[PDB]
């Protein structure tokens, strides 16, 4: 009866076509004939005029209805996406009642799923706005469905990221996160968002969609996948929501779950908490109050030779022990969790530079804790901090190194120096390596932070005749007198000040 | 004196 039944869906009149269609969709749910549906296209391409035309709801429902029952095979699949099914299916993505809205996204699910360049051809359709607009629906399958839509077409497409960008779609996903408990929508929508977090663009709209503080709400789900994904999206979008408050649930979980068996989970963890305590004030002391201080302390003595681990933490640390309220606290809180000879080892090799940097940077912070200075010592990382001194400034001379800036460690070690130096302990240490040599070339460095930190730790050997003396040997004094005038008052402070001490 | 209280509000600055 498929030759003749074409005639009456390509024909006006309602019950001619509707009867066709409500006799078409019965040929579809019987193997037999539906294997005769597909086999035509004069038949599948009728429906498809028919659907898209339609003004009844039951043509619209008994169309609809019988493409999907044709998607579930090859031959079907491919007849639905030759005779320009993709474009009418699209166009169902705004029917006002849900049974076609249903069974379009269910057909173009499977189009994207098993049809060679339908993603392709949804993308031109203007598929990815629908679905989108689609995404404030209700039934969690449905949403499950149509997440996986978006989530099969942005994957590894630029273009589809910006289109979905541009149509609301992070504030529409964060909603489900944070409304929705069905694991595979939640697990869906969690793989769109991670897509999407990857693109600098989708960042600051999922963050100020408040994407942050609704992924943190699954976090202790018992779905390792959906933590993780929602771990890695965290983990991408962490450095562009420093500003973002109501996060102290998020950083709560985040510190217990340093203590994760799971290896991505500790990393994720560690990096979104590094990225999280940058130039937040608030964050900090949040993190302090639930013993951070100690969890990032255990966190690296795991980690070991992991620098995917120690990097994030140690950066976590520098940031948690300098520029808040807890600062003094956190800085005694890394001696007292038994912290201080890890954190010193991390200076020596197989370290790299990144978490060199970041380590030089924390004992630099941690140096401006008096109770601090001999444990320090007695962890070698007096020499240590010279050693990468000297070697730093060996490298500048030639007239960056593993995507570290190489005067940073110079500004960096000198400055750890210049705090050590306030213990007269360590000045012998500092004093016996040979080092004022050193401390005066860098005067004559451009860099107005190279100068300062290089006249801070000469003015605090200068305490000792002595140790004057042989800076003064060294011809401290032109130098330091021509930096008297610079244009930076921390360096004119500076150099007058080792000026004064040699009094004598 | 006059100099070094200079030092040290410099200090407190650089660090802290
Ligand atoms: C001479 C003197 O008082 N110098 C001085 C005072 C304060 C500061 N403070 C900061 O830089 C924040 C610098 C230099």
């Amino acid at each position: 009866a498929i030759p003749e039944l074409t005639k009456l869906l390509n024909d006006e009149d309602q019950v001619v076509v509707n009867k066709a269609a409500v006799m078409v969709h019965q040929l579809s749910k019987k193997e037999a004939s539906r294997h005769a549906i597909m086999r035509s296209p004069q038949m599948v391409s009728a429906i498809v005029r028919t659907m898209q035309n339609t003004n009844d709801v039951e043509t619209a429902r008994c169309t609809a209805g019988t493409l999907h029952n044709l998607s579930h095979h090859r031959e079907g699949l491919l007849a639905i996406f030759k005779s320009g099914g993709i474009p009418a299916l699209v166009k169902m993505l705004g029917s006002p009642v849900d049974s076609v809205l249903f069974y379009a996204i269910t057909t173009l699910h499977n189009l994207l799923l098993h049809q060679e360049g339908a993603k392709m051809a949804v993308r031109l359709a203007g598929g990815l706005q629908k679905m989108v607009a689609l995404l404030n629906k209700t039934n969690v399958k449905f949403l499950a469905i149509t997440t996986d839509c978006l989530q099969i077409l942005a994957y590894g497409n630029q273009e589809s990221k910006l289109i979905i960008l541009a149509s609301g779609g992070p504030q529409a996903l964060v909603n489900i996160m944070r409304t929705y408990t069905y694991e595979k929508l939640l697990w869906t929508t969690s793989r769109v968002l991670k897509v999407l977090s990857v693109c600098s663009s989708n960042k600051p709209a999922i963050v100020e969609a408040g994407g942050m503080q609704a992924l943190g709400l699954h976090l202790t789900d018992p779905s390792q996948r959906l933590v993780q994904n929602c771990l890695w999206t965290l983990r991408n979008l962490s450095d562009a929501a420093t500003k973002q408050e109501g996060m102290e649930g998020l950083l709560g979980t985040l510190v217990q779950l340093l203590g994760s068996d799971d290896i991505n989970v500790v990393t994720c963890a560690a990096g979104i908490l590094s990225n999280l305590t940058c130039n937040n004030y608030k964050n900090k002391m949040m993190v302090c109050q639930v013993g951070g201080i100690e969890a990032l302390v255990r966190t690296v003595l795991r980690a070991g030779d992991r620098e995917d681990i120690t990097e994030p933490a140690i950066c976590a640390l520098r940031h948690l022990t300098s520029r808040h309220q807890e600062a003094e606290m956190a800085q005694n809180a890394v001696r007292l969790h038994y912290g201080l000879p890890v954190v010193v080892k991390l200076l020596h090799p197989p370290s790299h530079w990144p978490l060199i940097k970041a380590t030089v940077g924390l004992i630099r912070n941690l140096a401006l804790c008096p109770a601090n200075h001999a444990p320090l010592r007695e962890q070698g990382a007096i020499p240590r901090l010279v050693q990468l001194l000297v070697r730093a400034h060996q490298d500048t001379q030639r007239r960056f190194v593993e995507g570290v800036r190489m005067e940073e460690i110079v500004e960096g070690c000198t400055g750890a120096l210049h705090i050590l130096a306030r213990d007269v302990h360590n000045r012998i240490v500092i004093r016996g390596l040979n080092t004022i040599p050193l401390f005066v070339q860098l005067l004559y460095s451009p860099i107005e932070n190279i100068q300062r930190v290089a006249a801070g730790v000469l003015c605090e050997l200068a305490q000792d005749k002595e140790a004057a003396e042989a800076i003064e040997a060294e011809g401290a004094t032109a130098p330091l007198t021509e930096l008297l005038h610079s244009r930076n008052e921390g360096v004119a402070t500076y150099a007058a000040a080792v000026l004064f001490r040699m009094s004598e | 004196p006059a100099v070094m209280e200079c030092y040290e509000a410099a200090f407190i600055c650089h660090y802290v």
